[PDB]
């Protein structure tokens, strides 16, 4: 009859289309209440120093700062030296090395040979 | 030389002994006469090079430094004025001191005729910036991040100290002059092979290097404006003014010691341009964005081609002024804000349009837009990097597409969308912070009518 | 005076954008029947395309063996 | 359903501030309070002056160098007469006439 | 574009390759055949200055138009019967063209009945 | 008539 | 300042292809309710809207007209 | 030659002139989109003449 | 800001993931950090990794153009999934449906013309025939050398 | 270009729209006439009619906001909240 | 809210109504042959833009 | 799913946001007014023909195969209002939404070019700077134990007060500045 629409990483699936959306039991109403109160909280502590007369400046976001906290100090502390990530650090880190290295140096081998064999038009190149 | 060591050295006399008031202005003041008197050095002739003395000398390459370097001054003390403005007096003072100081030692690094002289300038160096970044920064971690900035470039240098020694015995002198010569041809063996190593990794470390980079977006981010602005306009390019003097010595081993740096700035120009995409600290994103132009210098000064030369001083020159105004205008951010986050402050243009004009112009030269000298450089050292393999035009030109991407994207988050709500202190533009934004980018400007002196000593 | 808005029915029309639409249709036509008239091979053909198989052996030199 | 009446009661005040916020943006008729402050000029200063000055950089300066303007020689026809010396081009041979 | 059909779809020995053609000599078919006849002078076509495409064996109409549309300026529709003529040659050689097409086509032809011919002899 | 208040940053500076 | 809207009984959909929709709703039993709302761009002065080979041809009469007048005006001229 | 090179390069820097004008503003214009559609008229009409005598 | 809302190690104790829940402002049924093979997350959420664009748009968001409150943990990647990139927003067609279609689509164009460029379209007449022996002066033959002549014949 | 919208404008345009609508009387109507409650209307005709309004006004109400506006002086209200209108 | 009466509107189509109407013509009659124009072709082939334009 | 006030969405609510997704859908299908309106009273016939289901599992089965038959016959470029998300004018004005503040920022001499009003500006200020600490007793007295549990907030109880959290919905920019 129809295609079901299958998920993908950069296509996810629908709101309308998920059947966990449709779950009419107490604990989900729990899950739901319980985080429309943490929001409401989070709300309620931005807009109460938001519309202060009293306040002048930058509503600090401890979410924020957290994240940047993340992406930049918090890597290494939390790094463990391990399969996983030697092989991507030796796989993504001198892998294109040796790649670029063989690479120009058979370009610049078959061009030194072409060059001193007299084989190479090189004729109006004066500028280098 | 000494009609600007002199000058420098009295503004210390000039600096103490002001009024409480008035150190600011008059360090600004005969600052940029300083400056206005670092033209007479233009006097470079087709031949040969304005040889001043037996210590120093100045030809078409250190010229343009020089002249960067006692420009940059000024625009430092404009720069760090107003953060410093409820410092204590004394300590205010000690911090113009040290200013003045970094450049009385970086005048004499770049006209130092002799090496080991240049060696003593060039880590000379090391200890007004390490006391400015480490006093003046603002964040914890200055100290670990001046202790990063110390021991890459002693590490680097140390072994330099004793490769320039070596020359001293073995040719007798490291007067540039006598070395351009009586140069020997530096034939392939191991020691050789070492004596390249520890000619050419201070330099390395210095540019930086890719791999060797890391101490930079530490010492570049948790250093003041003054010290962001020393050490990405000036103190970046004493690598490559040092490479520039010292493969003179190194051939015809670089012809092939050379190779595996070469690829550590190919792949690493088009890593750490990707990484400027997705940084959170627009300070660190300059300070990658730095990284990745002064990879290409590292490549135009390892590929020894003339094209190369004049286009890695021509993007010295340009990424001096270019990297000293982005971080000028991060600060300009930061004093309004108190954060680095560039997801932080968004929309600007609602609310600074001259300034939003500035962050436009500076990321319109940052992604080397012609005619520009930024362009002029970029554009060289493609060239001669072609004229080396037909290959790396790819990796240079992929380089040319992110190194547009994150100077717009830089230009999209700052300045562009919808403004943040719940920041209400963004004041308007001060006429310093313009001021300061125009003595950037008009020279920068000018400089492309006239880019025949910032094309170094084989124009 | 301007053109005042009007609810749910045609708008009002000025006489001027009215000659002027029907000027240059008209002048549109004009070109098209004009330039059809005096050029008439631009669409139809130039040169008459010749036959190939009509052409004798004799002016083509084929001697018939 | 639709609202509650607490809702009802905010959105109304909420509302009766607005419309008093976007009155009160409105514009007094002293206001902008301002501080106190050749036809064919167009064709003169953006176009005479300019055709002098270029004119005369194309003239006495551009034109003093060499091949700085470098203009293609005039094409020549059979039957031509030429202004610097007085030669006539020669025509062509009569045609073989096709039609 | 049926030659395109003859060319592909049929027999492609018996289709003039039209890379390399003529592959006869000029002469096969031909008691004294006569050359074609250049009118303008190479060096008259040199100071008009044409194009390498527009130096064919006609380019004296063309020259002679360029004359008229350089000496009726701006009168740009005074030189329709110059263009006319230099367009009807530029015709005629066409149909050369096309006359040398048809005679390689009739002379592939000739080649098949007459290999047809000796393989049914001999 | 009817005009209207445009709110927009210092353009004095 | 005051628009005057029209009255609203005027649209009315007969005469309209909403009245061939109520037909076609009505032969299986239904019925449409916004109609008269729809009504408006089926009359007035966007009723009668051309064809597509209708509009090609505005200003083929006035234009075929003054072609006649010129080659009339050339073929007179010429003698 | 004279008048050739002199109005080519006069469209250009007639198309130059009006950006100097914004960049040397202080008042509000008195219809600055006017000026600059006059000045692309009279650029349109300067580049005519070299394009008349490319034809000629 | 102090240390213990700042990221910090991987939670392994219940307490700990309950104390990261509450540090990164939700529910400990919904916390659920990267997972610990030493990439350097430590205890930060693992977001679900949708884009922003997919968001209620007509929300009151505190930052509208993020759609983005203030308080709720940022994706690792938010400066990823930001409008002006990355959208992962459900699409008419499957993914693999449109990978598939273009992929047939290019292939199959440039399949057709190789096959046009094998088999060329061309006009039945011979070679165009120019004078002066093929013109050999006028495509820089040098004069001091003689070519071999070109002759073509009336037809 | 582009008039502006009054409370009169918007209400009438309002009220033309229901007088249209062929389940609602145009006499028993006023601004106040609730309709689930007044003119005994469906749900599923509440979404028709503000749907009628954004093809009306030409903007879009979210369902959020669509779902609460239970008669003709709401929605009056609502279009004078988001085209600001007497200013 | 239908309008269009502007002077400003009406002249700015109106000189690229003159363009279209008349340019073509105009700056093809006026620039000099740079190829030699293919002007013999068979009829089906010379009326095969037209042709599959009305289709 | 995302609401601010519901904690989710009701049977009724996701059968009416399911019936305007499809008319709005089907009327990008069905471009004429007249040949929409016979297919949009269809699609009405279709959604009340199981109206009257009291078997709640059948009916949300029937809402989940009727939002699959919405996923499959949806347009794939369907109509968007122009200050709609994803229309072609949606936030085009942002730019010109210069929030209210900076006007605190401007010099005097421009200042003094609208004396009345900034006269009239600064009762605005003085309004909200004392009805702010009224407003914050009136939430905490309010709000229960634990936080609040919904986005909703309350109007003034008394008279004279404002409502809370009143003043950047009262002074947000205008649509069109
Ligand atoms: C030796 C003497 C030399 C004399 C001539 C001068 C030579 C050039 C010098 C610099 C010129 C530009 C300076 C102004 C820009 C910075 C400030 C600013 O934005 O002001 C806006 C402001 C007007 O705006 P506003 O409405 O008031 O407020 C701003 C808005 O809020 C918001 O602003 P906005 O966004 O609306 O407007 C910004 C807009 C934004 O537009 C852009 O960003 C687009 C630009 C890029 C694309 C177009 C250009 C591409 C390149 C081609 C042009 C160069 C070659 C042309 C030749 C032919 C081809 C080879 O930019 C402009 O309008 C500037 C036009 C010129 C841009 C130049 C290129 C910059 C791009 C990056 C580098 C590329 C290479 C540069 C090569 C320079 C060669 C000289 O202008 C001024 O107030 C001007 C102040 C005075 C300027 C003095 C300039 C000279 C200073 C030198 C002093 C010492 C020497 C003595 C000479 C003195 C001459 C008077
Ligand atoms: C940035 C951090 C890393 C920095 C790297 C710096 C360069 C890397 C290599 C350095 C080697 C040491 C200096 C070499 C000086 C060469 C001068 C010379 O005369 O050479 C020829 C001489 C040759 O001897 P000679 O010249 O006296 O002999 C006479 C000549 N022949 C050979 C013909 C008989 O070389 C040497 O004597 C030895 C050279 C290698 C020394 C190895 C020991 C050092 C180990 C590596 C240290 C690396 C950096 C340490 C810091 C790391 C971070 C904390
Ligand atoms: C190999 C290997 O398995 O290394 C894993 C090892 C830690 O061992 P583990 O996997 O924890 O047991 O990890 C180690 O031994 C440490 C890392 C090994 C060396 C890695 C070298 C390349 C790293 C990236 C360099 C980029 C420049
Ligand atoms: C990590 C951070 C990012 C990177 C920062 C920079 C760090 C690295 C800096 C040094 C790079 C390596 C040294 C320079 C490479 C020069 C070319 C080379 O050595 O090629 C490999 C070599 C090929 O043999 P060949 O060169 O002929 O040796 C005989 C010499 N007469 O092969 C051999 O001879 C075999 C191997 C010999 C061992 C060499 C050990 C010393 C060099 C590495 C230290
Ligand atoms: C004759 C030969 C002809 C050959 C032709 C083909 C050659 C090129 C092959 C394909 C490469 C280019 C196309 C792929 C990248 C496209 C990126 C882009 O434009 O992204 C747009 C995207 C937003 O797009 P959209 O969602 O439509 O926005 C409207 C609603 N948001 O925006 C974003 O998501 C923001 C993205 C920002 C970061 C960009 C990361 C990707 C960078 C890719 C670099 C590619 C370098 C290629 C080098 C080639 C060298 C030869
Ligand atoms: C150029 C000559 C164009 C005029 C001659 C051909 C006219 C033509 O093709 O007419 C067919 C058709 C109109 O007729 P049709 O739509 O099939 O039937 C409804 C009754 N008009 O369709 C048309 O007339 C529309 C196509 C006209 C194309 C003109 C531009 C080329
Ligand atoms: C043989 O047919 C030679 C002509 C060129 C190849 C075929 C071109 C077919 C398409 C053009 C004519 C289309 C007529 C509707």
């Amino acid at each position: 009859s129809f295609p079901k629409y299958e998920p993908s990483r950069l296509a996810s699936l629908p709101t309308t289309l998920d059947p966990a959306e449709y779950d009419i039991s107490s604990e989900t109403r729990k899950a739901q209440a319980e985080r429309l109160a943490i929001r409401s909280r989070l709300k309620r502590e931005y807009q109460l120093q938001y519309n202060d007369p009293s306040r002048r400046g930058v509503v600090e976001d401890p979410a924020l700062i957290r994240w940047t906290c993340a992406r930049s100090a918090n890597v290494y502390p939390n790094f463990r030296p391990n399969t996983k990530t030697s092989l991507l650090g030796a796989l993504f880190g001198i892998g294109p090395l040796i790649f670029w290295y063989y690479v120009f140096k058979t370009d610049r081998d078959r061009k030194e040979k072409l060059i001193q064999e007299g084989k190479l038009d090189r004729t109006f190149n004066i500028s280098y | 030389m000494l009609k600007y060591i002199i000058p420098t050295m009295m503004l210390m006399p000039l600096t103490w002994l002001s009024k409480n008031s008035m150190i600011w202005i008059n360090t600004t003041l005969h600052s940029l006469l300083i400056s206005l008197t670092s033209l007479l050095l233009l006097n470079q002739f087709g031949d040969n090079s304005l040889n001043f003395s037996l210590t120093f000398f100045s030809d078409s390459l250190s010229t343009p430094l020089l002249i960067l370097t006692m420009w940059l001054l000024p625009l430092m003390l404009m720069a760090s004025q107003h953060h410093l403005s409820k410092e204590n007096l004394a300590r205010k003072k000690l911090f113009i001191s040290m200013l003045i100081l970094l450049q009385l030692f970086l005048i004499m690094t770049f006209t130092a005729t002799e090496l080991i002289f240049f060696y003593i300038m060039f880590e000379a160096t090391l200890v007004p910036t390490l006391i400015i970044i480490t006093r003046w920064g603002n964040q914890t971690e200055r100290l670990n991040a001046g202790l990063y900035f110390l021991f890459y470039t002693l590490a680097g240098s140390l072994p330099l100290l004793v490769a320039l020694i070596y020359i001293q015995n073995t040719m007798g002198s490291l007067n540039f002059l006598i070395l351009q010569y009586w140069v020997q041809p530096m034939p392939n063996s191991w020691s050789n092979t070492f004596m390249w190593l520890a000619c050419m990794m201070a330099f390395m470390v210095k540019m930086p290097l890719y791999g060797l980079h890391l101490w930079l977006p530490k010492a570049h981010v948790e250093a003041p404006i003054a010290g962001s602005m020393v050490l990405a306009a000036i103190l970046l390019k004493l690598g490559g003014y040092g490479m520039m003097r010292i493969t003179l010595l190194l051939n015809p081993i670089t012809d092939f010691m050379a190779y595996p740096f070469i690829m550590l700035s190919l792949w690493g120009m088009i890593m750490t341009s990707s990484i400027c995409l997705r940084q959170t600290d627009l300070k660190s994103l300059i300070a990658y964005s730095s990284v990745s132009h002064m990879a290409l210098v590292i490549v135009a000064i390892l590929i020894q081609t003339p094209w190369s030369y004049m286009g890695a001083t021509a993007l010295m020159i340009a990424h001096g002024l270019t990297s000293s105004m982005l971080f000028c205008l991060a600060n300009s951010n930061y004093e309004r804000v108190h954060s680095r986050t560039m997801i932080l402050a968004r929309g600007l243009q609602t609310l600074l349009p001259l300034m939003a004009a500035w962050w436009l112009l500076a990321s319109l030269t940052n992604l080397a837009l012609p005619p520009s000298i930024n362009l002029i450089g970029e554009l060289f050292v493609v060239m001669s990097t072609f004229s080396w393999s037909n290959i790396t035009i790819i990796l240079m030109g992929l380089n040319m597409v992110i190194t547009a991407l994150y100077s717009l994207y830089m230009l999209i988050t700052t300045q562009r969308g919808k403004h943040t709500h719940h920041i209400n202190n963004i004041l308007p533009s001060f006429t310093r912070e313009n001021a300061l934004m125009s003595l950037h980018m008009l020279p920068l400007l000018l400089l492309s009518l006239n880019p025949k002196i910032i094309l170094g000593p084989l124009y | 005076a301007h053109i005042e808005p009007r609810y749910r029915q045609f708008p009002q029309l000025t006489r001027s954008q009215v000659i002027q639409a029907e000027f240059f249709s008209a002048t549109m036509w004009f070109w098209i029947l004009w330039r059809f008239w005096h050029d008439s091979d631009a669409v139809l053909g130039h040169f008459p395309y010749p036959d190939p198989s009509q052409w004798t052996d004799e002016e083509l030199g084929i001697p018939p063996d | 359903s639709g609202y509650t009446p607490d809702e009802k009661l905010r959105l109304q005040q909420l509302r009766e501030l607005r419309r008093r916020w976007l009155k009160d943006q409105e514009l007094s008729p002293r206001e902008p309070v301002l501080p106190p402050r050749r036809h064919s000029i167009f064709a003169f200063t953006h176009v005479l002056i300019p055709v002098w000055i270029i004119h005369y950089y194309l003239k006495y300066h551009v034109t003093t160098k060499p091949y700085t303007i470098v203009e293609k020689k005039p094409r020549i026809f059979p039957g031509d007469t030429i202004l610097e010396t007085g030669e006539v081009i020669p025509p062509m041979k009569e045609f073989p006439d096709q039609h | 574009g049926a030659h395109l059909a003859r060319r592909y779809l049929g027999d492609a020995s018996v289709e003039p390759e039209p890379l390399r053609m003529p592959t006869f000599p000029p002469d096969y078919g031909f008691p004294e055949r006569k050359e074609r006849e250049m009118v303008a002078t190479q060096q008259e076509m040199n100071d008009a200055q044409l194009v390498l495409q527009q130096r064919d064996y006609c380019a004296h109409y063309l020259i002679r138009f360029l004359k008229c549309k350089r000496d009726s300026f701006p009168n740009f529709l005074a030189c329709k019967h110059e263009q006319h003529d230099w367009d009807y040659c530029e015709h005629l050689d066409y149909v050369k063209r096309m006359k040398e097409f048809e005679r390689e086509r009739r002379l592939l032809q000739r080649k098949k009945r007459r290999e047809q011919r000796e393989a049914d002899m001999a | 008539g009817k005009r209207l208040f445009i709110i927009k940053p210092s353009g004095f500076y | 300042s005051k628009m005057e809207l029209p009255d609203y009984k005027q649209w009315k959909i007969e005469g309209t292809p909403l009245e061939t929709v109520q037909e076609k709703l009505a032969a299986r039993g239904l019925r449409d309710p916004w109609g008269r709302n729809e009504a408006w761009r089926y009359m007035g002065g966007f009723a009668n809207n051309v064809s597509f080979v209708g509009a090609l041809l505005k200003g083929f009469k006035w234009g075929f007209a003054a072609f006649v007048v010129a080659v009339g005006a050339e073929y007179y001229l010429e003698s | 030659m004279n008048l050739f090179s002199s109005l080519t390069l006069v469209t250009l820097i007639l198309l130059t002139m009006p950006i100097a004008a914004i960049n040397f503003n202080t008042h509000k214009f008195t219809n600055y989109p006017l000026y600059v559609k006059t000045t692309i008229s009279c650029a349109f009409i300067t580049s005519m003449i070299p394009t008349m005598m490319f034809i000629h | 800001i102090t240390k213990d809302m700042l990221p910090g190690p991987y939670p392994k104790t219940p307490e700990e993931r309950a104390a990261a829940a509450k540090k990164y402002n939700m529910r400990v049924e919904d916390y659920e950090p990267y997972p610990d093979d030493g990439m350097g997350y430590g205890d930060y959420p693992k977001l679900p990794d949708r884009s922003q664009q997919e968001r209620d748009p007509w929300y009151d968001w505190d930052h509208p153009d993020l759609r983005l409150n203030w308080g709720e943990p940022m994706h690792w990647d938010l400066d990823m999934y930001i409008r002006n990139r990355v959208d992962t927003s459900p699409t008419p067609v499957n993914w693999n449906l449109m990978c598939k279609h273009l992929f047939g689509f290019v292939a199959f164009m440039l399949f057709m013309f190789w096959v046009g460029e094998t088999y060329p379209t061309y006009q039945p007449v011979g070679p165009k025939q120019y004078p002066y022996n093929n013109l050999y002066l006028e495509r820089g033959g040098d004069p001091n050398k003689e070519p071999e002549p070109v002759v073509h014949y009336e037809i | 270009d582009a008039p502006p919208l009054t409370l009169e404008g918007i209400k009438d345009r309002v009220l033309y729209v229901l007088k249209l609508y062929d389940k609602i009387d145009p006499e028993k109507l006023s601004v106040n006439s609730h309709f689930m409650k007044d003119l005994g209307l469906d749900s599923l005709d509440q979404v028709e009619i503000i749907m009628a309004m954004e093809d009306e006004f030409g903007f879009e109400i979210p369902d959020i906001d669509a779902e609460k506006l239970m008669c003709p002086q709401e929605i009056v209200d609502y279009i004078a909240d988001k085209k600001d209108v007497y200013e | 809210n239908i309008n269009e009466n502007n002077p400003f509107l009406i002249n700015s189509i109106k000189r690229l109504l003159i363009g279209s109407l008349f340019a073509g013509f105009i700056i093809s009659n006026n620039i000099p042959p740079m190829t030699i124009p293919q002007m013999t072709m068979p009829h089906y082939l010379k009326m095969t833009a037209l042709t599959v334009t009305i289709l | 799913a995302f609401l601010p006030s519901a904690a989710y969405l009701t049977h009724q609510q996701k059968v009416l946001q399911l019936y305007k997704r499809a008319l709005r859908h089907l009327e990008s299908r069905c471009v004429h007014r007249d040949k929409y309106r016979y297919f949009a009273c269809l699609l009405r016939a279709r959604f009340d023909e199981h109206k009257n289901e009291k078997d709640m599992v059948k009916a949300t089965q029937l809402l989940r195969e009727a939002e699959k038959e919405f996923w499959h016959g949806q347009h794939p470029q369907p109509y968007i209002f122009p200050e709609s998300p994803g229309g072609t004018s949606y936030e085009r004005y942002e730019c010109y939404k210069v929030p209210e503040w900076c006007l605190d920022d401007w010099h005097p001499s421009e200042k003094a070019m609208y004396p009345d009003y900034f006269a009239k500006r600064e009762q605005w200020k003085k309004l909200r700077r004392e009805s702010w600490e009224r407003e914050v007793k009136q939430l905490q007295e309010e709000t229960p134990v634990g936080g609040p549990r919904t986005e909703a907030l309350p109007p003034a109880r008394k008279q004279g007060d404002l409502p809370p959290l009143w003043w950047h919905i009262v002074t947000r920019p205008r649509e069109r500045p």
